[PDB]
């Protein structure tokens, strides 16, 4: 019945030295039934990544909505949207539906192309913004993730290390969640380049 | 959440803790709850955060426009009247509980608005889960004619009341002083007492610890 | 909340406690429940703080305009406006208001607009949670065409009782005197009313 | 209606080392958003080299603990001062809990000590008696935060050896009491940051052949 | 399975270097009507214990009866009734806690919140709480109902941790308790101005002050407040 | 949870997973869902952990009492009717359990009885119980032949669990195997599903949709 | 609920659907077709609430047919499904939602590959090798997961289907009166009239 | 129901209206709410007529037996009985009783056993639905050690007020005087109390 | 619910009971016998709540078997049934009622006639030529009312049951996995192992 706990799924985002990372599991299920093990919850509009967890139809919808929006934004402004900007866009986009929300939990991650300052942020189903410099988590295993993060996390990690950290965080947290797992994807984002890796994990 | 507004001899100060919680989980160990409506009008909010932010920005905007149109500095009673008429419009559904303070041509003001659209005025007020711990302090040390410094301390301690005695509050203290003749000064993290101690170990994993199946470069540019 | 308005020889007085509670917590202990809708037409507010504040604000406005166009409004008219609002929106309101005003031809007048949105004109009226306790005391000690002095006391007594018994009432006693000579604000402290 | 149950938060964690075991618990006792006490132990020595904690609704935790301690007393009586082995203690508790299967002890209890071979041992129970012997187990509010961590740092889950493409699991070296304690402390600090109920103090009971040793550390008070 | 009727509010208390203080107003409220004004809610048990009770009065009156019998029955065949084998605060507490926990386990609770404050024969201050659910805890300060939300924060400013107890004088503690009681009169709608305070010191023994009143109230400022927003006069 | 027991030539195969959850929270991945009643009888766990663990441990006792009274191994039929009748005494109270009482005696041969807190006692050749049942049934039904060998049969049960551990969110952890013979039962290990899925996939070629 | 199964082999997509229509206490019909041809290379099967079921499918049909005319082109299966997802995702927040679930099998003439899409009444869309709705998954997935292979022939798939249907008739409580099977491949959409015995 | 008991110099007086209602119907308008539980120990009954009639009947007996064995019972004892019954069976009762008695050593005494079964001794007490209205008038006009005449009046006024405002009270006012000199029954009609 | 049918021809009583046991989402067993032999010339078939079903049956059996021993006599079907009605009639007003329905077919060796008794969980007992419990009646009574004749042979009845079982398998939504039939006649109780095809 809680739309936010039907399809399952988690997302996490962290910042390091001149980079940010954002990962998600791949399970799509209907209650106990695993249905697909290929449901990435991370998307990007240029150099800004949005991870969304929650009711899958909404995850899909929103993604569609932000592309549309980021697309027109690019046409009118003649430049790609920035993290900070996107963030306010997501927020305002969610509060628009304050009394009949999209049951999701978004996480933004990217690096401002001008300043180079890494950035991540998160929201609840109606736009309440959470801007922290360490990490952001969302999904059915949020509690788990916090636990892992608060312990594993330390500032200014190098891309290669942040990777491990976020993977572990994600991985072990997922292992304690019924509705999560079946695969994981991690993006390591740097000013100039972005690497995407799939993780090997328990398929149960 | 704990937010207080304390009026002093020639201005008003408002402060708040910095803990945001989803249920019993500290989501943001340092969110900001002090909003600016206009340069010299700030408010602190508790309740549904998204609502306090929304109603804040919305009114701030309409306030910025009314100013431009009237070529006059913004007035607190206007911010008040606007918030109260909007909140009231939404019969309580916009869960915003606010203490709006600020200076303007007519002097200093301090009000509180409850989500149903009722307002109150006083020399000191507080709202949030820490409401009572903080009001306890205010009811013990407040006096008429506080200096700018006495009020800051007071409002500051009160927030501490809530920080220590209320599970719903914590982390740090934010202050914003609106003195009459001067510019408003927003003291972010005026107080920082809750610092996590150095972890007992390093959980820095040795590289390669994770099992990877496939690697690939993502294309960002067009 | 304990409120009453008493009409006397020279006009009318409105009195009320100063406590607004949310459960057993005293959110505000220095609330002002005596509201000006016009120069010499004030109202006492009992019920949802939000509902009444709004209604007041609206009547205040309707009357400002009335004035601009047709001069000074009668109290009877101030009442009719309140009634109209309370009655037409009864389903979504919890407000009981007392309207008291002063006029040169009518002297003082008092109207009570109870929950259903009806209006009743009376010599004095009491309302609010604490009112239950003082119906006896009031119906007993009230005499028409009293002096300001007498009236002040009658209100100060009735309300100290109400504050005594009702926990939803307390703080200070506030009054507002409406006579030809003008408008006077009175305030009596606990240290005084508590022992009478 | 009267609700016979309540929640006093708190969090406990038992870990069994090669030849010792620890039962750690925070010290805070709360009700809703109020702190009832910054110092109210919840992990106790029941005699016979057995430490136990019943975390959840304090009244039930209290009663259970009393009944058990007492159960130990009588066991000595009816069986010429025979030491109560941890496993025996365990089966006993199953019975205590299950005796109230239709008005349960709203608690998650754990007990630790040494088994008959002298190897560390931890057992944990359902509020109705289901039980199992375990390596490490957290219980209470912050269970969900502490468990995954332990899975990683203790049982080395998901960690593999660098350069094996994820086909060789990290070697299961066994931890010393001193190392276990670090993990415990960390577990608790981390928990303190993200869970409002956890905090104030951490009291750890260490069980070894030499008896029962207590350590205590302070935690954040907001 | 009941619902309280006539009730008593907060009972505040804290412990100082040489004893304990506890206080409670003298009101018995019937819902929102402050019906009974002469209700003592601190029950001294012997020369070393005071039991402060809030909640349902009929249930408190019963606990009273129960405490008296405890005393009486302790005298029986006890030649040391007023010495080595007199009731210690700890004994009284445990009895109470146990009763509370049983009444709740039988779904017919004693709808109360009680604080047992006293000093043990060997000198130790004793302060412990128990409520209709059999929940029990101890701390340098303790308060029930609103006192918990308002009073504790204040009192904790004096005694935040155990180490602060030996640094606190009766003068201080008593002052604190009195101020707290004043705050509650301001903020608690069910409070009453008149209260009762009791100190149990390891030397002076038990001092029981009756008929105190909240004094030194700040209200003057209420004059400079008019309207609830834009009203100027 | 997923538990199966099936009867065959060499005896009985009992295989169960080992995951316990509290909502979406995975409480444990190391639970023993097979209650060792006594050296000859096996009981499985599903429904209430306490209820099964408790009443089946107790069953373990009552059987012992019987074997002292009559100097003869209690029959599974009898063993199960005790639990069953006990369970039926509390019907309506809220007991939650569904279990297989498995045993191999001279008189009866290999036997499996399904007993549940509703008071049902049934004799059958194959039974799966738990949120992951349908998945295990699927595998069992198609590869089940009486003429199976102990080795293959163990595998079949092991796999059927695997099946369910993959698809069902509430099952997983590891598989525990038990072969029940007339001389008693023999444990055939605990197999971590993580490691097992990869191995089986690689070897068998199934779960092709999964990448690895 | 009814059974809806699909499995895309290497050169086509097979879809099987129960033939029974139940209304309360009696089985009204034992030969129903729970599918509509969207375009000549895209088929959609469906199961859900009484009227909604057909009403939705027919609507989709008409709308996909009109596009084929207006444009003189056949939308790719992918396109056809996104359209369907969007129509569902829109009704979930309407006055009265269409309680419908569908599978979409199509052969993408452009890509020269078969395609199966699963979309639930909520707008949850996903692409898979085999899929189903309702409880059908619970009994057959275990079998599919085991025996499925990307390079299956149309024949291999039909057998795997058969096996799946068998399990359903064995362990499933309601009588669905068998299935109707259709294959979607490069040459179109044909009905395997031989699935009662094959 | 409006009932009160006032102790004065010569003893105590109990008074009550005389109306029992079922909804808005006056089932009985000449009810007698003053019950004798002993020669000089009477009680005032408010709440469920079934519950109180019974309780009284039981106390009366308990006291008759008490007397037989140990002599005349004190009022505090009569009250302890009421309390015992009321408290021990709180779950199944809706009774509020005021016990008033005369004794030579203690003069007059008044006890009120409110709903929860608690007991409170006071100079005078009022209860019943009509009580809410006169808390103010009573707390004002009451003086200790008054004369029988003054007490009668105080009671006659408070109750007339209660009768005035409360629809659940009415009829006649009944009083019962308990002094050293004996027991006197007083009755006051509507034609008298209505205009005071 | 399960199917419980009974039909008494001229020299015997035939009872048919579905062979399926469903627990929740799956069919646990497809070979259940929902009947117990009370005495060598009386049989009782039963349907209802999970546990109550067998428990009641076995209790009744035991008690009839005991009477048989104590008295060296076999109670008449009529007796056996009045006994059962009473036990049920007692349970409807108990703490927790057995939710069971039964059919009792017996050959009264004294009268030399077959007898079929239908008793529901409320203790409502009735004697009939043919009967069933639950919905089974709904589908078959029309058939029975039409083709039944008092002078039917054992074989004529078995066919009527067949025709009835056919209608059930056609119009009933749940798969009851077939029926087990038994005949009660002068020579005893035998199981017509040929009702899968006869
Ligand atoms: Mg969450
Ligand atoms: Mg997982
Ligand atoms: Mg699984
Ligand atoms: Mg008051
Ligand atoms: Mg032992
Ligand atoms: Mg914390
Ligand atoms: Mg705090
Ligand atoms: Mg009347």
């Amino acid at each position: 019945s809680d739309p936010s706990s039907i399809n399952g799924g988690i997302v996490v985002a962290m910042t390091g030295k001149d980079c940010v990372a954002i990962a998600c599991d791949l399970r799509l299920g209907s209650q106990s039934l695993g249905v697909s093990n290929k449901f990435e919850k991370i998307f990007h509009y240029g150099h800004v990544f949005l991870g969304i967890t929650g009711l899958a139809t909404d995850v899909t919808t929103l993604n569609e909505m932000f592309r549309y929006k980021t697309n027109l934004y690019k046409l009118k402004e003649e430049r790609a949207i920035e993290p900070e900007t996107f963030t306010q866009l997501v927020s305002s986009s969610l509060y628009e539906r304050r009394f009949g929300p999209y049951f999701v939990g978004p996480v933004v991650a990217g690096i401002n192309s001008k300043s180079g300052k890494p950035f991540i942020a998160g929201f609840d189903l109606i736009g309440c913004i959470d801007e922290a410099k360490d990490f952001i988590v969302s999904g059915t295993a949020s509690d788990q993730l916090f636990g892992m993060c608060e312990s594993l996390y330390e500032p200014n990690l190098e891309p290669e290390d942040l990777f491990e950290t976020i993977s572990q965080a994600l991985l072990n947290a997922a292992d304690r969640d019924a509705l999560s797992g079946w695969g994981a994807v991690v993006y390591i984002i740097k000013k100039d380049e972005v690497v995407k890796r799939y993780l090997k994990m328990r398929q149960d | 959440t704990t937010i207080v507004g304390v009026k002093f001899n020639n201005g008003v100060v408002i402060a708040a803790d910095t803990r945001s919680t989803q249920g019993p989980i500290v989501a943001d160990k340092n969110c900001a709850k002090l909003h600016r409506i206009s340069p010299k009008i700030w408010c602190a909010g508790a309740g549904t955060a998204a609502d306090t932010e929304a109603v804040t920005q919305l009114i701030g905007s309409n306030i910025e426009l009314h100013s431009l149109y009237t070529s006059r500095e913004p007035r607190v009673v206007s911010a008040l009247q606007m918030l109260k008429q909007h909140l009231f419009k939404y019969q309580g559904h916009i869960g915003a509980y606010l203490i709006v303070a600020g200076v303007d041509p007519t002097g200093s003001h301090l009000f509180s608005i409850h989500a149903h659209g009722s307002t109150d005025v006083g020399y000191y007020l507080s709202l949030g889960s820490g409401s009572l711990a903080a009001m306890a302090v205010l009811e013990s040390h407040w006096k008429q004619d506080l200096t700018k410094e006495e009020a800051i301390k007071l409002a500051s301690d009160a927030i501490q009341a809530g920080i220590w005695n209320d599970l719903g509050s914590g982390s740090n203290v934010d202050v914003c002083v609106m003195e009459i003749g001067k510019d408003a000064e927003y003291l972010r993290n005026y107080l920082t007492p809750n610092v996590r101690e150095e972890k007992q170990k390093s959980y820095k994993f040795p590289r390669g610890t994770t099992a990877v199946l496939k690697e690939s470069i993502v294309n960002i540019c067009d | 909340t304990s409120i009453m308005a008493v009409t006397f020889k020279d006009g009318v007085i409105l009195g009320a406690d100063s406590r607004t509670t949310t459960g057993a917590y005293i959110a505000n202990r220095v609330t002002d429940k005596l509201t000006r809708v016009h120069d010499k037409i004030w109202c006492c507010r009992s019920g949802s703080a939000a509902d009444t504040q709004a209604i007041a604000d609206i009547v205040q406005y309707h009357l400002e305009l009335y004035t601009s166009q047709y001069g000074t409004p009668s109290t009877e008219t101030a009442a009719s406006v309140f009634k109209e609002l309370c009655y037409e929106n009864k389903d979504n309101l919890t407000a009981g208001i007392i309207v008291a005003g002063y006029d040169d031809k009518n002297k003082g007048e008092v109207y009570t607009i109870p929950l259903g949105g009806s209006v009743h004109k009376l010599p004095y009226a009491i309302a609010g949670s604490g009112s239950t306790f003082i119906y006896g005391y009031c119906d007993k000690n009230f005499r028409e065409n009293m002096s300001k002095e007498e009236t002040v006391d009658f209100i100060k007594h009735s309300l100290s009782q109400a504050i005594k018994w009702d926990g939803s009432s307390g703080g200070v006693i506030r009054m507002v005197v409406l006579t030809a000579a003008g408008v006077e604000r009175l305030i009596f402290y606990p240290d005084e009313y508590e022992q009478l | 209606q009267f609700n016979p149950y309540g929640d006093n938060g708190g969090t406990i964690l038992g870990i069994a080392g090669e030849d010792f075991a620890v039962l750690a618990g925070d010290t805070r006792n709360i009700t809703d958003y109020s702190i009832n006490s910054r110092y109210e132990p919840k992990v106790f020595d029941c005699g016979d080299n057995i430490v136990m904690s019943a975390n959840g609704f304090a009244a039930d935790g209290d009663a259970l603990v009393k009944r058990f301690k007492n159960s130990v007393k009588w066991y000595h009586f009816d069986h010429n001062d025979k030491k109560l082995s941890i496993n025996s203690a365990a089966r006993n508790i199953q019975h205590l809990l299950y005796g109230k299967r239709f008005f349960p002890y709203y608690v998650h209890t754990i007990i630790a000590g040494l088994d008959e071979d002298g190897k560390g041992a931890v057992y944990s129970f359902d509020p109705v008696g289901s039980y199992e012997r375990e390596q490490c187990r957290a219980g209470g509010a912050a269970a969900s935060l502490i468990m995954p961590f332990l899975d990683n740092q203790v049982n080395f889950k998901n960690q593999y050896e660098p350069g094996t493409n994820g086909k060789v699991k990290k070697p299961l070296k066994y931890l010393s009491v001193e190392e276990v304690i670090k993990l415990v402390r960390d577990s608790f600090t981390s928990a303190t940051e993200r869970h409002i109920q956890v905090g104030d103090g951490l009291e750890i009971l260490i069980v070894t052949k030499d008896g029962v040793r207590k350590e205590f550390y302070e935690l954040k008070r907001d | 399975t009941q619902q309280p009727i006539v009730t008593g509010t907060s009972v505040i208390s804290m412990k100082y270097d040489n004893g304990v203080i506890i206080a409670a107003d003298n009101l018995g409220s019937y819902g929102s009507l402050l019906r009974f004004n002469g209700v003592e809610r601190l029950i001294p048990v012997g020369d070393n214990t005071v039991v402060g009770i809030s909640g349902d009065i009929s249930d408190m009156q019963h606990i009273e009866r129960l405490l008296k019998d405890l005393v009486t029955e302790n005298a029986y065949d006890n030649p040391l009734a007023d010495a080595e084998e007199a009731l210690e605060p700890s004994y009284i507490f445990e009895y109470l806690a146990t009763v509370m926990y049983q009444r709740r386990s039988k779904m017919n609770p004693l709808w109360n919140a009680i604080i047992v404050a006293g000093v043990q024969s060997n000198g130790d201050q004793f302060l412990r709480y128990v409520n209709l659910l059999g929940v029990t805890y101890s701390s340098p300060t303790l308060a029930t109902g609103f006192g918990a939300h308002m009073a504790n924060p204040l009192l904790r400013k004096v005694v935040d941790r155990e180490s602060d107890i030996p640094k606190t004088t009766v003068q201080v503690a008593e002052e604190a308790i009195v101020n707290a009681m004043r705050v509650l009169y301001y903020r608690d709608a069910r409070s009453s101005r008149n209260f009762s305070l009791a100190i149990i010191d390891k030397n002076t023994g038990l001092t029981f002050k009756k008929n105190l009143q909240v004094e030194n109230m700040k209200w003057d400022f209420a004059k400079d407040i008019k309207g609830y927003g834009t009203q100027k006069i | 949870t997923t538990t199966l027991a099936f009867r065959f030539q060499g005896g009985i195969i009992v295989a169960v997973d080992s995951r316990a959850t509290a909502g979406n929270w995975v409480a444990s991945q190391t639970v023993k869902k097979v209650i060792e009643i006594n050296p000859f009888l096996l009981g499985t766990m599903a429904g209430g952990a306490a209820d099964c663990q408790f009443w089946e441990t107790w069953l373990g006792s009552q059987c012992r009492l019987h074997e002292l009274r009559e100097k003869e191994r209690i029959s599974v039929a009898a063993a199960s009717k005790i639990l069953s009748n006990l369970v039926y005494q509390y019907k309506g109270a809220g007991l939650s359990m569904g279990t297989m009482i498995c045993g191999y005696t001279r008189k009866e041969g290999p036997t499996i009885y399904y007993v549940d807190s509703d008071g049902t006692r049934l004799k059958g050749d194959i039974f799966c119980v738990g949120s992951g049942q349908t998945f295990a049934y699927g595998v069992l039904d198609s590869n089940y032949k009486w003429d199976l060998s102990v080795e293959d049969a163990l595998y079949l049960g092991k796999r059927s669990i695997l099946a369910a551990a993959h698809r069902d969110a509430y099952s997983g952890g590891s598989v525990n195997l038990y072969h029940v013979t007339e001389d008693g039962w023999i444990y055939h290990g605990n197999h971590d599903v993580g490691e097992l899925f990869w191995k089986v996939k690689e070897e068998e070629g199934s779960f092709n949709n999964v990448i690895g | 609920m009814d059974i809806i199964l699909g499995i895309r082999v290497q050169d086509s997509v097979i879809l099987a659907s129960s033939k029974a229509v139940t209304r309360g206490i009696s089985v009204l019909k034992d030969s129903d077709d729970k599918t509509r041809q969207l375009s000549p290379h895209t088929l959609m099967s469906f199961a859900g609430e009484a009227g909604d079921t057909v009403q939705f499918a027919e609507y989709i049909q008409a709308n996909i047919q009109l596009y084929s005319i207006r444009e003189d082109y056949e939308l790719s299966p992918q396109a056809v499904s996104s359209f369907v997802r969007q129509e569902l995702a829109k009704s979930i927040r309407s006055r009265r939602p269409y309680q419908v679930n569908v599978l979409i099998g199509g052969y993408d003439k452009k890509k020269n590959k078969p395609e199966l899409y699963q979309i639930d009444y909520l707008g949850t869309k996903v692409e898979l090798p085999y899929g189903a709705h309702g409880y059908s998954g619970f009994y057959t997935f275990s079998l599919l997961d085991h025996h499925y292979r990307p390079d299956m022939t149309t024949e291999e798939g039909l057998d795997l289907l058969k096996l799946c249907v068998q399990e359903l008739e064995k362990r499933m409580p309601m009588d669905f009166k068998g299935v109707i099977v259709k294959i979607v491949d490069k040459d179109g959409i044909r009905q395997v009239d031989d699935f009662q015995a094959q």
